[PDB]
């Protein structure tokens, strides 16, 4: 048995170069193509390069231009060269052996681990809850959708209560949304009886430790 | 092998015997090839 | 031409088998290999499949894949399920020499009883409309597994302008909550008045529908 | 959770009778301190070489089972059900519900078997159902029976599982009936020790590997050994993997040739006997499309391919699809035939790059008429002409169908060997044969350019060159040695202190290692006694009490 694994900087920045390492234990790299597989978290992957003992490699077309792999046989290691990382270079990515024809690289026999390799440069920035209000009518269900929704902040987690908790019954707590400026998107929205809508009052209670950064909204159904 | 004393059977130029020199230069009918042939 | 396509959610309980295809669209699929994939919460995909029918040492015997040729679709199965094969899959194939990737299968295990979506359809606040802006958000909660896709209409006519869905995760009862941002115009609020949010979880479907 | 077994699973070897004799034996026996799942709690079970199912309770809430792999139509299965008046199996394939409640052609009527022991089992044994059966009236006390053989048919269905029956007095949840305690232990074929009292029973059983003082008894097939030192069995460390290992291989004119010939003069060259050079570039290797049957990759460790066949010939783009197997046409005729169990691998690529020239190439040329099929491997060097041959026009202005193609066929007859290697690890190594066990580590040894490899004596070879990077390692076989089983004596105690031979257990209670080997199982003092049991190379042993 052979085992993998990867370790390097995890936190990077635009338009430098990424690097990672790879060693292996426990194996030889005659007849194999050692290969690194790349995965944006959420998204589909995108496999990066091969590599064989005589070094013989190929790359895919979107990343040859910025894609390089080398092999180290006097250190029985092989590392990783990705120039130009972008906003789309955010990734975990892998070390992992092939067995194929020529560069074929489809049984990379066991799992890797790897790390998490993330682009990360921006500032903290201050929350703006704007209210979801309600349609305040008579819908075919006797129930209301109350929301308030947080923008311009950094990072997650944010923990979002209702009456400082209070309210539990309809309120459902939603993960981060992922989008493309660089922030998480969170919203929480309680399900509340009609009867008891129109003079109760809801706060939901925006909640950070790092930058002790609370907000507290209240949210009305209509005007 | 690494320093072992051994024995061995086969086809060799028993030791001591008179091989036939010839000088082609002077003087072709068909020399017998026998069951092994150490030629020079 | 190569396209991908995956069945968008596949439900089995613990112990069954459960299979995950990715449909060829152009050419035969035989031709090309089409490897299947699994991806871990913070994971990626690895590479072990190859000839589509072989299980090497260092993985489970359990994982196993076919291509048939007679539907021109590829498969991968799993006879032995455990909870920890949690694992998002992703089908690549060969395009003319060209790697190409796959929508991909999210799938999951079985923990909880299944869990009916529910879906919730109100307008947006009348006081930025006077800002020309108006953003449509649909409700997709207590769903178990969270695998849903949202389909709008304008009039009994699909659209996919704006759409952003969300990932469904596990809130604090651990089930999943999911949303789909739409993004239209206050111009076109006048001139349409029938717009449903059909939300596709398993096999069943259900929709909301608001008018001015 | 689980429990473990004590001392169940106890009966006569050979179905026959001694009269007091001490006897070791193997059989499908149930080993000592096996797993058992108690099912105390406020139940399929795979019959996988032999069911042996206990039960307790005050009464009979088991009415039977239901064994079969499916217990429908298209899979044999088979029922028991044991009433007080009379016992009912049926081996027909007969279907079983799911939740067990009571109110084809075979069917069987015997005897019945009858804080309630009662204790059975089933054995699928040499195509022979065996049906052993016990009852008496009562942590796992050491509970004994001799249990004697009671039916063994002869018949073979498949047997996979069973489960309990439960029928109430009435019911459609329901009454809260007792929880019945139901043991289940799989039997294994393994190898004990008895011992047969005066009148002629089963009353002492030892595992013949337990402990090392049980394998000191069994050894000594007896009961009561005295204080001394016994040798059982040997230590044989694992060899953990096997590594198999293969001045030029010319593969690059195979494909990347700028010359090729025509079909009728095929090229076929075999390689080997030299080290496997496939990182010369050929086409920067775009392969988008594989599938070969009969070769696989995984088989290269363990198969040694005896030649390389490759065949070449010449055709055009648009009709490569037709050279397939289960094709038809003209074709595939006149030009090459593929055999319908064809072992090896396609390859097919363009060439337009290289075989592209401004006047034209006139220099590939192909057999389109002729009176009948070329004969297999068919050898013809007669130049007679039925223009009556057309070449191939090569313009960057036509279709995709007008580009040159070079297409060779590789195959593999078996009327090379595997990569891979390890090194400073007992292993099993390969060299295209030379199949040996043992350490691997640096060489002492250098030799001359032809000296393959080494001996020592006694014809145990020391060293070998690699095929592939030219470097020597020193071998010794395999790390391994007896064992000592320093036993004090059953009379005093049960400590057992196991000695290795010649084995540094450095590099594979309290561990000692002395000249002798690895001594575990004993704490090693340092103090002076006098000795009582010689273990080894100069030490001895002590009771410490």
């Amino acid at each position: 048995q052979v085992q993998l694994v990867e370790w390097g900087a995890g936190l990077l920045k635009p338009s430098e170069t990424l690097s990672l390492t790879c060693a292996v234990y426990g194996g030889s790299f005659s007849g194999y193509y050692w290969s690194w597989i790349r995965q944006p978290p959420g998204k589909g992957l995108e496999w990066i390069g091969l590599i064989n003992h005589s070094g013989s490699t190929n790359y895919n077309p979107s990343l040859k231009s910025r894609v390089t792999i080398s092999l180290d046989t006097s250190k029985n290691q092989f590392s990783l060269k990705l120039t130009s990382v972008t906003a789309a270079d955010t990734a975990v990515y892998y070390c992992a052996r092939g067995l194929g024809i020529f560069g074929v690289v489809t049984l990379s026999d066991v799992w890797g681990q790897g790390t998490t390799v993330t682009v990360s440069s921006a500032s903290t920035k201050g929350p703006s809850v704007f209210p979801l209000a309600p349609s305040s009518k008579s819908t075919s269900g006797g129930t209301a959708a109350l929301g308030c929704l947080v923008k311009d902040y950094f990072p997650e987690p944010v923990t979002v209560s209702w009456n400082s908790g209070a309210l539990t019954s309809g309120v459902h707590t939603f993960p981060a949304v992922l989008q493309s400026s660089g922030l998480y998107s969170l919203s929480s929205v309680v399900t509340v009886p009609s009867s008891s809508l129109g003079t109760q009052t809801y706060i939901c209670n925006v909640n950070h430790k790092p930058s002790n950064t609370k907000v507290d909204k209240k949210v009305e159904p209509k005007s | 092998r690494s320093s072992v004393l051994h024995s061995t059977q086969d086809l060799f130029l028993p030791f001591f015997s008179n091989v036939t020199w010839f000088h082609v230069i002077s003087g072709n009918p068909v020399l017998p090839f026998n069951d092994g042939v150490y030629f020079a | 031409n190569f396209m991908l396509t995956q069945p968008h959610s596949v439900s089995e309980s613990p112990g069954k088998t459960v299979t995950i295809s990715c449909t060829g669209s152009s050419g035969s699929i035989a031709s090309n290999y089409v490897q299947w994939y699994q991806q871990r919460p913070g994971s990626a995909p690895t590479t072990v499949i190859y000839e589509d029918n072989q299980r090497p040492s260092g993985v489970p015997d359990r994982f196993s894949g076919s291509i048939d040729s007679s539907s021109n679709s590829a498969s991968l199965t799993i006879s032995g399920l455990r909870t920890e094969d949690e694992a998002d899959y992703y089908c690549q194939s060969y395009d003319s020499g060209i790697w190409v990737f796959g929508g991909g299968t999210k799938l999951t295990v079985l923990g909880q009883p299944k869990a009916a979506p529910s879906v919730t359809l109100f307008p947006p606040s009348s006081e930025e409309l006077q800002a020309n802006k108006a953003t449509l958000v649909c409700l997709i909660s207590d769903f178990y597994p969270g695998a849903v896709t949202v389909a709008w209409k304008a009039d009994s006519s699909p659209v996919k302008a704006g759409v952003e869905t969300t990932t469904p995760s596990k809130q604090s009862n651990n089930k999943y909550a999911a949303s789909s941002y739409l993004s239209l115009t206050p111009e076109q609020w006048k001139s349409h008045r029938s717009y449903s949010c059909q939300v596709t979880h398993e096999g069943s479907t259900v929709e909301k529908t608001v008018a001015p | 959770a689980y429990t473990n077994s004590f001392t169940r699973g106890v009966y006569y070897p050979d179905k026959v009778f001694r009269s007091s004799v001490l006897h070791s034996t193997q059989d499908l026996f149930l080993p000592f301190f096996s797993n058992v799942t108690w099912f105390h709690v406020i139940p399929v079970l795979p019959f996988n070489d032999g069911v042996y199912f206990a039960s307790i309770e005050k009464s009979n809430i088991i009415r039977g089972w239901i064994f079969g792999t499916t217990l429908d139509s298209k899979t044999q299965s088979l029922l028991i059900v044991n009433n007080a008046t009379n016992v009912v199996i049926k081996v027909c394939e007969f279907q079983f519900c799911n939740d067990p409640f009571l109110d084809c052609t075979f069917e069987y009527v015997s005897q019945p078997f009858l804080k309630n022991l009662r204790e059975f089992v089933f054995k699928n044994i040499d195509g022979y159902f065996k049906i052993y059966s016990k009852h008496t009236p009562i942590d796992l006390p050491q509970g004994f029976s001799a249990l004697e053989p009671l039916v063994d048919l002869p018949i073979g269905i498949n047997i996979t599982r069973f489960q309990t029956l439960l029928a109430l007095h009435r019911s459609y949840s329901g009454w809260t009936a007792g929880a019945a305690a139901y043991y289940v232990g799989y039997l294994q074929p393994r190898t004990f020790l008895l011992k047969y009292n005066e009148n002629g029973t089963i009353t002492d059983a030892v595992d013949c590997a337990l402990d090392p003082l049980s394998e000191t008894k069994c050894t000594l097939k007896s009961f009561t050994v005295e204080k001394g030192i016994y040798q059982t069995s040997n230590f044989r460390v694992q060899p953990t993997e096997s590594i198999v290992r293969f001045n030029l291989c010319p593969f690059d004119e195979v494909f990347n040739a700028t010359r090729f010939a025509s079909v009728y003069a095929w090229n076929r060259k075999r390689i080997s006997n030299c080290v496997a050079d496939y990182s010369v570039l050929y086409n920067l290797a775009p392969f988008f499309t594989f599938k070969c049957y009969g070769v696989s990759p995984t088989k290269l460790n363990d198969l040694c391919f005896t030649n390389v066949y490759a065949d070449s010939f010449v055709i055009r783009g648009d009709e490569v699809r037709q050279i397939a197997p289960g094709q038809t046409g003209n074709i595939a005729d006149y030009n090459y035939k593929l055999p319908d169990d064809f072992t090896g691998c396609v390859i097919a690529w363009n060439s337009n790059k290289l075989d592209s020239k401004v006047s034209g190439n006139y220099n590939y040329l192909y057999r389109l008429f002729r009176k009948s099929n070329l004969k297999p491997f068919e050898r013809d060097i007669s130049t007679e002409i039925y223009f009556p041959l057309r070449s191939y026009s090569f313009r960057p202005t036509y279709g995709v169908g007008h580009q040159p193609y070079r297409v060779v066929v590789l195959s593999f007859e078996l009327l090379k060997k595997s990569t891979n290697l390890v090194k400073n690890k007992c292993v099993n190594f390969n060299f295209n044969g030379l199949k040996g066990t043992g350490v691997l580590t640096e060489s002492n040894k250098k030799f001359l350019p032809f000296q393959q490899f080494g001996r020592d004596i006694a014809d145990t070879t020391d060293a070998v060159r690699d095929p592939q990077t030219l470097e020597i390692l020193d071998i010794t076989p395999c790390s391994f040695g007896g064992v000592s089983v320093i036993t004090p004596g059953t009379n005093t105690s049960n400590q057992v202190a196991v000695l290795y031979q010649g084995v540094n257990c450095t590099e594979v209670s309290n561990v000692f290692q002395t000249r002798a080997g690895c001594l575990i199982g004993a704490e090693y003092v340092n103090n002076s006694y006098e000795c009582d049991i010689p273990i080894g190379a100069g030490i001895c042993a002590s009771y410490q009490t």
